[PDB]
């Protein structure tokens, strides 16, 4: 987020035309070009890898702001952290329902994939049921 | 009805009507609780929860995420299953029996896994 | 030649043409004269941009009313500089270093440029040492850091300045070092009140006051913080003094920067702010810091426009702080003073490795109860508490008592209520809130917990109420 | 003389070529007696904001200097007059004999040129004088939705200064300046009528920028009024200035800024809208004795939308002034007039400027009302408390145009804070109060004189007051 | 998403208000002849549901005011972005 | 000395004049479109002086077919409308052209539509009440002489009949005249109004000025000022009371916004023109009472998104003296005029203005009607039986009071043969005081439908 | 709506000043000029007529958007269709509570005018009472 702000400052000072929230047109391109250099190389290129952990700060849990939307659409999943979950004792304050990894079981060892294959869906359904059955007698 | 036939259209419209009513009732259920609904609305809510769960499906492309292999449901079986659901023929099965399955045989197997039938 | 001339005047921004080879450097102080009778003065301009063709754009420190095109402008050759030393203590200065309580005082002092680089990264050392205040809410939930950066956020009239006065009372009075207060874009009569109050408390002799207040051009409101910080940096780097730096209000520095950016012809950023908002805040804030062996405890009031905590100015301020006390209009409406939002406020040293396991556990329990209470407000607003489970009703009563007991009769609140303030030792605060979270005071009425000190005060008030 | 030429004109902005010696913020004469202020001076032209009838400005017209930075005439001759933001009479009563001229952008007294506010400014409104007292040199915001009685509060405050005026003592007198920004012409006329009927026009000046004015006049009016007041304040006089209302001035300034193509921010307002209001209200001050001890008390009015005091302009002004009186539409529509709200209304610096007797009577009263509001929204003691709160709410109701002297307010608040109203029915609390007050003025007026002279309620005078209350109640 | 959330809350509050008003009228009828009875456990249902209906009305009013503030603010911000782009291209 | 078109951008026309012949701001210029199919005379209004002898103007008609370089003639004045008694009974556009009789009124005296309000000293410093003779208006929502009355209500609530009623009453009771200003007027509805007023035989008492919806924003902006200029002539020169109807004032504000956008001005909050308040003030401050004569205005007001805090209604309501809401519910009960007595309001229903007795009686009526509205839901769902006896007494009394707010209107004579009534204010006050006290609860409900004062009440009670 | 979008596109590409929603200052004129040509001619002109049925697509049922507001102001009446009604099976999904025809009964034959007289009030009362469906006894 701070890099996007710095790039916006530069673009506005160069008097390049602004867009949403006064950001330059190519702010999404800035982040996408940055984050697509994180890759898992082919065995022909040595098999090396770079894993990216970008951090985005939202305001008032508004993930629909411009830069958060861009980066969410770029990356291979996200861990949404929420202050409400944090204050409730859920640390790490990961919102299971909307957090996801786009690689899935391929990023886990076999034992973990075995014991956790349906954990995220089970927890999403559990949160749904807890909300629904809050006042059921 | 002209293209897909009367039965398919009717079942789809009934599913949509039930789900729309459930959406309308969700805020009330959240605040005042389900017990303050009328009997018909309680029945509709149970049916709608089962319907919304049965619309979910274990997909072939999703096995990388769930570890569960996918399934395919014929259209005739889908229409019959949702016709039965909208009539409350499965109201006695736990809603968790309807989650991420294929057809009615998958439903029966999961229900027996959950102690129902 | 060597002397420029005014070519354009657009409010407090002046374009000055200089001869080739005599264009002043960025931030140089230039001088022009206004001769029209009532407004006669010497304008100090600060070079802000090199426009090309031997033109510079400068920000006037004084209003430009009466300035005429073509008047001669002289380049001092240096930036704005302020007097530094032990002598600035006990005296009030404006953003240019002029002493207001004694005009001409300090002209013989060493003078430091108000612009300078922040400390080198290798000299920066994180500060983790609790600065106990005696305020229950701060001590428990948002413990302040000695040598660290504290900010008090809040909307209009929620208690930022009264809390700054509180912290001057609690921290500056017994301070063994030097204090610097920077009035930035705030009420002039508040500056007068602070001057008189410090004189009465005998804290003035240890305090340097620098004021650029509301009725100033945006350039002065942008630079006064730098001037006060320059005095604070002298104390930190030249004398080894522990320094207390109070700023009220830093949002006004950001707002003045926005006004100036608009006057400079820059393209606006979101919400009309300057594109360099984060850069300017970064320069200023990075100068406001402790270094290895050299302590500055800084406390800043931060206005929140239209109670909008998402506004870019406070939003960029958040990153620069070790402790953040967020004042809430909702809390204020309840009569709770200090009007702290206990869930939104934070402190970097509120972790078990620093404050100990018991303090941390009690704080986390208080926060969990308050968060649960907040989550239930949707139901309560409509139906009240009578529809909740037994556990939730118990939690709601506990949370109401806790939220009231976070209030305190402050030292600086006497002026408004006639009630002397109270100081609660941190240990008693931990014990009291442990007992509260455990339900040991569930029988006492809610009002017994309102605007009091420690457990003896609670006992006395509850007894007065019959409980 | 230097003469410039209009090179283009539009939407209240003219551009003039020439006038090399023109000053920033100087006044310029355009034909037809039109005036403009030189805002922008560049190598090519001067950008002037037209203050007056902009439609008469034409390309090619001759523009003359006045040789004066933006300024208005000032002097004692402005009392009893109605003028526009340029200081020109619009009451049709002839010329105004100006003592001098004062520039509108002179800076406020510095931190060392002031002293704490310690003298009360009696509004004559029980709710305000008792719960949000105003000292001389204070700035107290009057904020509320439309048609909530804000102008009524300010006009009653101006009317209350009549007795102080009649003393003849410049240390007691309060000269008043009422500034109408964007108000209906008929409302300004009715304000003038009310002030005339109360004998207030003797010591009041009206600066009018009605709703039909162009934005320049609306933007300028508060500074004109403030300059006229400052001329008195710096001569050791005490001034009360009412800005009715600064929301309209903010709107006018936003219009001018947008017409100058200045990029706007929150709610399309320019970034310096805060500066606009803050520099204006900073000039209301209580001066140090070295500067003569004069003061100017500011009563800016802000119109909220749907009681939204968290909006941009309301929060700006709240963060400028020393407290606010928040007038609610619910209270106003329930007949609780003035519709003051204790939960929000506060005076930050007024406690020091409040006579002893008023302090003693109103101390418990303020908190009593604040709590009783919630207790009502929600045992025998609680029911008695509710009855007391209802009686106090009736006690603080006040008719329009009827300000109470401070000693009368002391007695009136004493009636309610000492249980002397519990006997009388709630619906009579007003009439009773009024009747009782008249009684003390007809006979046993020693209490009023004692309270006025000593500024405190003695135990003996208090007991005599209770005895008079009891005798009147039996008569009642 | 702020305006969308506010509108969802307005719809929820309106439905709650309708249900509580119906329940208050039903309780009125039953008086002449569950746990939604206010402080009864801690006639009563009628008073509790009248209170809930009034609270839902107040909530709807406040939410509608917030929604209109957000609607106006979104129009203003959109225009600000459009005009800023146009000016930069001027 | 004639200018020439230099730029054409939709309704915006830039025109160049010789050095010393530049027209003043707001001057009306004339240009010709000669293409046969679209041939017309364009009226341009000078909006800005661009410098170098250029002026920017707003065309009052579509510029299709206009050619660069065609001659532009300066008329030497702003848009000017015909004035005098001759404009009554005729329809005009915003430019003064007669629509029902092209060429009519070209020889009348012509007044510029841009005029100042009365000088501050010439204003009346005290409000006055415009006694209409209608019970509901006079009692609950008294109208201010020289004030402004917002009017609300969809189609089918009797709004047109109420307008006709006010035209009737101003003509026959005050000896005044009416000006209707159709701002953004639908052509179908303008035609309907013209025919209906002719049928009602009130056309002779009223001048119609239509700025139609399908016109460029300039005419829709200026039509209100044109109608106001005619009304101002009637008030100031003929010494008559005038009733000025504006429908819709919001469309005047929106046309101002459109013009402001066309001229390149940066929009203010919520997209409105920066000078929104100044434009509204310039319009509304001309509607006042001066020198013993007044223009009273009834204005239809549209509220965007029902958001009363929206800048347009917020600016308009700064000038409104009363509000009359017409309710489909009331209309459906046969209560005419269908004024919703609870939603309607007046800023002069205060003891200081209308007196103590009037205020007390009005508040009593409001209290009774509000309690009745509260009991309505119980009545509807559980039945009137469930109500306590005191509640039944209140219901009966309130039903009689609300039926007595109905009246037989002058304009209703053309639908129901019976003529209308004019109830003096004192009679209304005493009648409703007695009704609240419960001195007519025995009389049948129908006795209160569509009558005047107490004599009519007695007559109809005996006739039943 | 599509025509207004096309006209806005043209206007912006022509660098004409934009207003709310970036529309030019004459979009209302665009639609009002179009729709006032739908008319009922007098007998002198042959008595012909043209009836206009403009269609407007709302987004999230925001009829206070710029173009819906304009066209609603222009037309003689509105048929508001709603997706919630459509999903409830109410097809055609017209919201009779907010739909209006200002021409009204003048556009109906006498028989329809009679049989349809009570429809509006009956439906309004039904909507008021729907909350009490399950308490019909
Ligand atoms: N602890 C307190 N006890 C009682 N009253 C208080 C307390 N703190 C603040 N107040 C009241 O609130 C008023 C506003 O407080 P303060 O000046 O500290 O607010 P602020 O956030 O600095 O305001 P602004 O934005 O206007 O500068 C004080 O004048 C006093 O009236
Ligand atoms: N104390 C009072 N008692 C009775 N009536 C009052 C009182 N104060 C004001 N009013 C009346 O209430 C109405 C509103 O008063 P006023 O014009 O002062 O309010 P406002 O908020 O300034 O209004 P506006 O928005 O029109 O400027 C007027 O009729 C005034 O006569
Ligand atoms: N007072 C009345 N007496 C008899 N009929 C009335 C009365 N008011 C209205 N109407 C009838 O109701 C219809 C609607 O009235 P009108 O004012 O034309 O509505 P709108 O102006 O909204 O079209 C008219 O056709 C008229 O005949
Ligand atoms: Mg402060
Ligand atoms: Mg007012």
């Amino acid at each position: 987020s701070k890099q996007a702000d710095a790039y916006r400052a530069i673009s506005l000072l160069l008097r390049r035309p602004p867009g949403r929230e006064a950001f330059p047109g190519d702010v999404f391109y800035l982040h996408s070009r940055l984050l697509e250099r994180c890759a898992k190389l082919s065995d022909e290129l040595g098999g090396g890898s770079m894993t990216g952990l970008p951090i985005i700060e939202t305001k008032a849990n508004d993930i629909s702001a411009f830069i958060p939307t861009n980066v969410i659409s770029i990356t291979d999943g996200q861990c949404f952290l929420e202050s409400d979950l944090f204050n409730q004792g859920v640390r790490p304050a990961i919102n299971v329902g909307v957090s996801v990894s786009r690689v899935g079981g391929a990023a886990q060892i076999k034992a973990m994939k075995e014991v956790a294959g349906s954990l995220r869906l089970d927890l999403s359904q559990y949160r749904e049921l807890e909300a629904f059955a809050a006042f059921a007698s | 009805p002209a293209i897909v036939g009367d039965e398919h259209y009717r079942v789809a419209q009934e599913v949509i009507r039930i789900l729309q009513r459930y959406k309308d009732l969700q805020d009330i259920i959240a605040i005042l609780g389900i017990d303050e609904l009328s009997e018909e609305d309680k029945q509709l809510v149970n049916r709608a929860r089962r319907i919304e769960r049965f619309l979910s499906q274990n997909m072939m492309a999703a096995e990388q995420f769930t570890g569960q292999p996918g399934s395919t449901v014929p259209l005739k079986e889908t229409i019959e299953a949702f016709d039965k659901l909208t009539k409350g023929e499965f109201d006695h099965l736990p809603e968790q029996a309807f989650f991420l399955i294929g057809g009615l045989d998958d439903l029966a197997k999961k229900a027996e896994s959950l102690g129902a039938k | 030649k060597t002397a420029g001339r005014v070519v354009r005047i657009t409010g407090p921004v002046v374009d000055v043409e200089f001869p080739r080879g005599s264009v002043p450097e960025l931030f140089n102080a230039l001088h022009a004269e206004i001769t029209f009778g009532a407004l006669a003065k010497t304008l100090t301009l600060e070079v802000a941009q090199h426009l090309g063709d031997s033109l510079v754009r400068c920000i006037s420190m004084q209003p430009t009313d009466g300035l005429v095109r073509g008047v001669e402008v002289t380049d001092t050759g240096a930036s704005i500089s302020v007097p530094v030393g032990d002598g600035v203590k006990g005296h009030v200065f404006n953003a240019l270093g002029d002493c207001l309580d004694d005009p001409g005082y300090g002209k013989d002092f060493e003078h430091w440029s108000i612009h300078r680089k922040p400390p080198a990264f290798s000299d920066l050392e994180p500060r983790t040492e609790m600065l106990e205040t005696g305020l229950k809410v701060v001590d428990l939930l948002t413990p302040y850091v000695r040598g660290g950066k504290i900010a008090l956020f809040g909307g209009a009239g929620v208690g930022k300045t009264v809390l700054i006065q509180e912290m001057i009372n609690r921290i500056a009075r017994n301070f063994g070092g030097t204090s610097v207060f920077a009035g930035v874009g705030e009420r002039t009569r508040e500056g007068n009140d602070l001057w008189v109050e410090l004189a009465d408390a005998n804290v003035l002799k240890d305090t340097a006051l620098v004021f650029g207040q509301m009725d100033e051009p945006p350039g002065t409101r942008m630079r006064v913080a730098l001037s006060a910080l320059t005095m604070a940096e002298f104390f930190r780097d030249e004398q080894g003094q522990d320094v207390l730096l109070f700023i009220d209000n830093i949002f006004r520095f950001t707002q003045a920067g926005s006004e100036v950016s608009t006057l400079l012809g820059r393209m606006p950023s979101a919400v009309g702010y300057q594109p360099t908002l984060a850069d300017e805040m970064g320069e200023l804030q990075e100068r406001i810091t402790s270094t290895r062996g050299r302590s500055i405890t800084s406390m800043q009031a931060v206005y929140v426009p239209a109670d909008d905590y998402t506004d870019p100015a406070p939003a960029t301020t958040f990153a620069h702080l070790d402790a953040t006390t967020e004042l809430s209009r909702a809390v204020f409406s309840k009569g709770i003073f200090p009007a702290v939002d206990p869930l939104a406020s934070s402190s970097t040293i509120l972790d078990p490795a620093i404050v100990g396991d018991e303090h941390y556990r009690v704080a986390q329990e208080v926060i969990r109860i308050l968060q649960r209470y907040k989550d239930l407000q949707d139901i309560i607003a409509i139906l009240g508490i009578d529809e909740l489970s037994e556990e939730d009703k118990q939690l709601v009563n506990r949370a109401r008592r806790i939220e009231r007991f976070l209030s305190q009769n402050m030292m600086a609140a006497e002026q408004f209520t006639g009630q002397p303030g109270s100081t609660v030792p941190l240990k008693e605060t931990i014990e009291a809130f442990d007992k509260l979270t455990k339900g040991e005071f569930d029988h006492l009425p809610e009002q017994a917990f309102f605007l009091i000190g420690g457990l003896d005060d609670l006992a006395k008030k509850a007894e007065s109420l019959g409980a | 003389e230097e003469i410039g030429t209009v090179i283009d004109a539009g939407d209240g902005i003219a551009h003039v070529e020439g006038l090399p010696s023109v000053m920033t913020q100087e006044l310029l004469e355009f034909p037809g007696g039109v005036l403009g202020v030189a805002l922008n001076l560049d190598e090519h032209s001067v950008g002037a904001v037209i203050l007056g009838e902009f439609e008469k400005i034409e390309e090619g017209q001759q523009v003359k200097r006045t040789g004066e930075v933006l300024s208005v005439p000032v002097g004692d001759a402005f009392l009893g007059r109605v003028v526009n933001p340029l200081g020109q009479p619009i009451d049709g009563q002839g010329d105004i004999a100006a003592e001098t001229r004062r520039a509108l952008e002179l800076q406020a007294p510095s931190v060392v040129q002031r002293q704490s506010v310690s003298e009360p400014l009696q509004t004559g409104i029980k709710a305000i004088d008792a719960m949000t007292p105003i000292g001389r040199g204070q700035r107290q915001l009057i904020i509320g939705d439309r048609k909530t009685g804000k102008t009524a509060v300010c006009v009653d405050t101006i009317l209350n200064q009549r007795e102080a005026w009649l003393t003849g003592d410049p240390k007691q007198q309060v000269r008043c300046v009422y500034v109408a920004i964007g108000q209906k012409g008929t409302t300004i006329a009715s304000v003038k009528r009310a002030l005339e009927e109360g004998g207030a026009m003797e010591y009041t000046t009206i600066v009018a920028a009605p709703a039909s004015d162009a934005a320049g006049f609306k933007w300028l009016a508060p500074y004109t009024g403030s300059a006229i007041g400052q001329h008195w304040m710096y001569n050791g006089k005490h001034v009360l200035i009412v800005f009715d209302d600064l929301s309209k001035q903010a709107d006018a300034y936003r219009a001018i800024s947008l017409l100058l193509r200045r990029p706007p921010g929150r709610e399309a307002f320019p970034g310096d809208v805060f500066y606009l209001h803050s520099r204006l209200l900073e000039r209301c001050a209580k001066l140090s004795d070295e500067l003569g001890g004069g003061s100017m008390t500011g009563l800016p009015i802000i119109e909220t939308k749907a009681n939204d005091i968290s909006a941009f302009i309301p929060t700006n002004v709240i963060s400028i002034t020393d407290g606010q009186c928040f007038l609610e539409s619910d209270l106003f529509n329930q007949g609780v007039r003035p519709a003051i709200n204790v939960g929000v209304s506060v005076s930050r610096v007024g406690g020091a400027a409040q006579i002893k007797a008023m302090k003693e009577v109103a101390g418990s009263l303020r908190l009593d009302l604040s709590q009783y509001r919630e207790l009502e929204a929600f045992d025998a003691a609680s029911k008695a408390q509710l009855d007391r709160g209802a009686r106090l709410v009736e006690l603080l109701k006040q008719p329009q145009y009827s300000p109470l002297a401070v000693e009368e307010q002391v007695v009136a608040i004493f009636l309610g804070t000492q249980g002397h109203l519990d006997s009388v029915p709630v619906e009579d609390v007003q009439r009773f109060e009024s009747e009782l007050l008249e009684h003390v003025k007809a006979s046993h007026s020693d209490i009023f004189d004692g309270i006025r002279e000593t500024k405190k309620l003695s135990e003996e005078a208090e007991e005599k007051l209770v005895s008079v209350i009891n005798e009147f109640k039996k008569g009642f | 998403a702020t305006l969308r959330e506010l509108r969802g809350r307005i719809r929820s509050a309106g439905s709650i208000k309708k249900i509580t008003k119906a329940q208050e009228l039903i309780a009125t009828s039953r008086i002449a002849k569950r746990g939604l009875c206010g402080a009864y456990n801690a006639a009563s249902r009628r008073r509790a549901m009248k209170s809930a209906t009034d609270n839902a009305d107040d909530l709807i009013k406040a939410l509608t005011l917030a929604a209109n503030r957000e609607r106006q603010a979104q129009i203003t911000q959109e225009i600000s972005e459009i005009v800023g782009g146009a000016n930069a291209l001027a």
